[PDB]
RNA sequence: CUUGAGUCUCGUAGAGGGGGGUAGAAUUCCAGGUGUAGCGGUGAAAUGCGUAGAGAUCUGGAGGAAUACCGGUGGCGAAGGCGGCCCCCUGGACGAAGACUGACGCUCAGGUGCGAAAGCGUGGGGAGCAAACAGGAUUAGAUACCCUGGUAGUCCACGCCGUAAACGAUGUCGACUUGGAGGUUGUGCCCUUGAGGCGUGGCUUCCGGAGCUAACGCGUUAAGUCGACCGCCUGGGGAGUAC
RNA sequence: AGGAUAAGUGCAUUAUGUUUAUGUGGUGAUUUGCCCUUCUGUAGCCA
């Protein structure tokens, strides 16, 4: 269904595992939860909180939401130069314009979500829900462009074209 | 400048009012920057219910085009009149003292559901054999 | 209700099922309650409302068919 | 069914001939058989037939009240009807094939509702 | 290549059937009604397809196997008209909407078809 | 509501005599004429209110068109004012 | 060959019948079933001018005794 | 200057306001005539009414709010607001040609002005319905439920802080952005001749694309892209009350 | 209703019905993640 960036060999890098019920007679709920978050150790889109019958099925329902079953706002390359806010579903994460690379603080297990996702170069505060659950959106609300690569020529990316179209 | 398509029936013991109020109608239209299109009275009609008790009484459609000050007179007249049982009068928007689609049902009236008297000699004279005489 | 005409020298039915003009229809829509000035207009004036669901019924069908969820 | 009533037989004010009047309401029938120049030659109700409750307006129940003033108005000796029906109320057939059973023909079902033009506002009671 | 609109002109003096409500999408191809009936614009259609039957020629000599989907109880018969060959596949009335990411149910439902197929 | 009448005696008097009705100062004088109309209705009860909405458009507006007579040619805006009884 | 514009007799059936008018019993008696009394608009199938119209013009004729207005005259 | 706005006659729709006019029907009532026992109420019922002749019904009069139906996703107003229909006065909108001025614009602290309803000061009106109060009926009780009587009230006119769930639960107006169609209306072109098609506006509404939302949903009358300026908010309970 | 020619035809408690008494509070077996297949399930492409 929903199309992603390049990857080769994926990285399935499970930050959070839960369980659910509501058990009773005839139709119940019983489940597990599983939430990852995919990419190749540099920068990828993808994201998938799913559940299943068991603890197998669960991870293999997130790595599916992922993956596709997903909307997404893209990148290219491992590394961010297009820092702006936004939001998606309630979810706000805003980046002003600074240095690349060096500067890399976010706590408990965000600073790992980060390093995955390709934005760990440029970010700021975050701001709506604050659980680990939804706001792993870095790479989406806060790269509101499909492409931001790491030659400072992409402000002349699309001008090549537009001066050739003259 | 304005039209004024009033259609209006009065008792039959009344009838004899209605050929005199008509022609003072007419003297101050056309006395005073109006029209008569037409004029038509209709006859002695059976009614759909009696009003004032008795199921008959007698239509005049006067086609009137008169000003804004000129038609206030009229009407206020006209209102506190004691011959009508019963008018309407309509608007400029789309209105139709000229030819109409009741040309057969006028003649049908005078013609199938008239009584004939002395009032009724009247009736004619309310809008085709005018003389000034009444309020 | 039976309307003032609508049978040929009546026999032992009065044939009520058959006939109206314009009896009530605008102007009630529920029963043991008082009258109002501004709400009729949507509470009880629900006549072209109703014909909604009854042209949906015709095209339902159709389509049930199409998809043989018949 | 029933209760008392004139008789079947008999001679009153030998008329011939009567129109008849079916007030129809949610709860009762009120049939009346009167003169066809005015003036009543008999009468039923559905409550006076022994039906209560929701019972007494059902058109088995409008029925018997009809067949009840019918029978008594013999008496008055009338030969042939015409019919007045005034309500919304049920069973507005059913009191008809009644007095076609009292050997009357039926002779128009001219409508006269006691609907006003709006009128006044009608009572709180419930909720909806 | 003249022969792509012959075909489209031969199809298209059907002139509709259906009311003048249109897909506001579709606005552009889209001629003005005669008395309540839709009727798309023949000439403004006849560029496009002439585009669009170079691309599948070019694809001819990359194709695997061709696969007509959305069929359905009304379009079946002209997939059928299509179709000529067992070199391109087809249905006849309706289609299940997915078939190219639950491959592995798919194919094992083919097995269990043709292994009864061959016992019946 | 303004007759043919009214108009054709502020049309002659008022701006120039040909059917100009759209210069400042006998715009004025159209909005005064539709006022004079309006405060005749009010001789009787007083919930003459959705009418009394748009004298005040009328009134309002009147007053800018003077605002602009007076940052403009002084000899209109003198006259017109005083002429008519305005600003009250 | 011939067009007429904003006017009478052409356009629908006719713009001269049932315009605007109540002083004529027949305009409004096409549009009246046998109980002497107007029906809903699918029963009439005025045209959409001759209704917001004959809306105002059933009531002007009622009260002007054109029309059985009430049951007792039905 | 018009590219923004403002204006004149012509043409078109409507329950906008204020004051005039006007028809008929039930309940209610009186009278005369006829005629006999229940009527009413309800899921069943008693309370109530009635043999002093009730109920129903014929004829005629009465009296006052209301005005069914066409009536509808309709239409009008400044939001709330406005319902028989018309006139008289008059506001506001909606089209279109001739002609006219030329930022006279936008927003709006302050501000004056303005009521859905009841409340309400004084006046008119009170037929029906109805808070209370009475009494039934309901029931582990019955102030709630459901009923009957029945008074103020409801109903009008002007007036008083305009109160609120004062509405698109959505500030104003204005520019810009794929449309399609219903209801319904000015008007250009067609055998106006199919509530019809095409040209171009109009309010009012359904549907849905780019976009916007947490979700429903919105989407050319935005909840899109925006623009200026104003109003207002910063967790709950307590408190929209206190001071 | 001009006309009842039972014409002008399109529905019937005018569909939106529902007194039917009530019973304190919190907690709870598909698991320590001390987590089976990611496998063309992404423009390259893999368990």
């Amino acid at each position: 269904a929903h199309i992603e960036k390049q990857a080769g060999e994926l990285q399935e890098k499970l930050i959070a595992v839960n369980r659910v019920s509501k058990t009773v007679k005839g139709g119940r709920i019983f489940s597990f939860t599983a939430l990852t978050v995919v990419g190749d150790g540099n920068g990828r889109v993808g994201f998938g909180y799913g559940k299943a019958r068991e603890v197998p099925a669960a991870i293999q329902k997130a790595m599916e939401k992922a993956r596709r079953n997903m909307i997404n706002v893209a990148l290219n390359n491992g590394t961010l130069q297009h820092p702006v806010k936004g939001v998606h579903t309630g979810s706000r994460v805003f980046m002003q314009p600074a240095s690349e690379g060096t500067g890399i603080i976010a706590g408990g297990a965000m600073r790992a979500v980060l390093e995955v996702a390709g934005v760990h170069n440029v970010l700021a505060k975050a701001y709506g829900s604050t659980n680990p659950i939804n706001v792993v959106r870095a790479t989406i609300d806060g790269l509101e462009n499909m492409n931001s690569p790491e030659m400072v020529a992409a402000k002349r990316g699309k001008s090549v074209e537009e001066i050739l179209g003259k | 400048m304005r039209h004024y398509e009033i259609v209006f029936m009065v008792h039959p013991d009344q009838s004899e009012q209605v050929p005199g109020m008509i022609e003072r109608y007419t003297a101050a239209i056309t006395g005073a920057e109006g029209k008569i299109h037409r004029l038509e009275d209709w006859g002695r009609r059976q009614l759909a219910y009696p009003i004032n008790k008795l199921h008959k009484a007698h239509y005049v459609l006067m086609n009137v085009e008169a000003p804004q000050e000129v038609i206030d007179e009229l009407e206020t007249t006209f209102r506190f009149n004691d011959a009508v049982i019963r008018s309407m009068v309509m608007r400029t928007k789309h209105a139709v003292t000229e030819a109409s689609p009741m040309v057969k049902a006028k003649d049908e009236r005078r013609e199938r559901r008239d009584d004939f008297a002395n009032e009724t000699a009247d009736d004619a004279e309310a809008g085709d054999s005018e003389e000034e005489e009444e309020e | 209700p039976v309307i003032k005409v609508r049978e040929n020298e009546p026999f032992d039915v009065a044939l009520r099922r058959f006939k109206r003009s314009c009896e009530k229809a605008g102007v009630l829509a529920e029963v043991r309650r008082r009258e109002f000035y501004e709400k009729p207009t949507t509470e009880r004036k629900r006549a072209k409302a109703s014909a909604v669901k009854r042209h949906a019924k015709k095209l339902a069908r159709e389509n049930a068919r199409r998809t043989r969820l018949y | 069914a029933k209760a008392p009533i004139r008789a079947r037989k008999r001679v009153r004010k030998q008329v011939s001939d009567g129109v008849a009047h079916i007030h129809a309401s949610f709860n009762n029938t009120i049939v009346t058989i009167t003169d066809r120049q005015g003036n009543a030659l008999g009468w039923a109700t559905a409550g006076g037939s022994g039906f209560r409750g929701s019972r007494k307006s059902t058109p088995f129940a409008a029925q018997v009240a009809a067949e009840r003033c019918a029978d008594a108005v013999k008496e008055y000796g009338i030969k042939n009807l015409e019919v007045m029906v005034k309500g919304p109320g049920p069973g507005r057939e059913s009191t008809i094939r009644a007095l076609n059973a009292a050997g009357f023909r039926i002779t128009n079902i001219t409508d006269v509702t006691p609907i006003p033009h709006n009128g006044c506002r009608p009572p709180k009671k419930r909720r909806v | 290549a003249t022969v792509s609109m012959r075909d489209m002109l031969k199809a298209g003096v059907h002139f509709g059937h259906q009311t003048r409500y249109w897909n506001p999408k579709m606005k552009p191809f889209i001629f003005g009604a005669r008395n309540k009936v839709h009727i798309i614009n023949l000439e403004k259609t006849v560029p496009m397809f002439n585009e669009a039957l170079a691309e599948l020629n070019k694809i001819a000599s990359r194709k695997g196997k061709i696969l007509f989907v959305g069929t359905k109880r009304a379009a079946s018969e002209a997939v059928k008209d299509a179709a000529l060959s067992c070199d391109q596949f087809f249905v006849n009335h309706r289609w299940l909407g997915g078939m190219l990411t639950n491959w592995k149910t798919v194919r094992q439902s083919i097995k269990r078809l043709k292994d009864l197929e061959t016992q019946s | 509501s303004l007759s043919t009448e009214a108009t054709a005696k502020i049309v002659s008097e008022f701006g120039r005599d040909a059917n100009d009705t759209g210069s400042t100062e006998v715009q004025v004088a159209l909005l005064t004429a539709q006022i004079n109309h309006l405060q005749g209705h009010f001789a009787e009860h007083k919930k003459d209110h959705h009418s009394r909405r748009g004298l005040l458009r009328m009134v309002s507006q009147r007053r800018k068109l003077l605002d602009y007579l007076k940052r403009k040619d002084v000899a209109r805006y003198t006259r017109l004012i005083e002429r008519l009884g305005l600003r009250r | 060959a011939r067009y007429f514009r904003r006017r009478k007799f052409c356009r629908f059936t006719a713009e001269g019948v049932q315009e605007i008018d109540y002083k004529d019993i027949a305009t409004l008696k096409n549009y009246i079933t046998e109980s002497g009394k107007i029906v809903p608009s699918r029963i009439t199938g005025t045209r959409a001018k001759y209704q917001r119209q004959l809306a105002r013009a059933i009531k002007r004729a009622r009260y002007l005794s054109l029309l059985p207005y009430t049951d007792r005259h039905q």
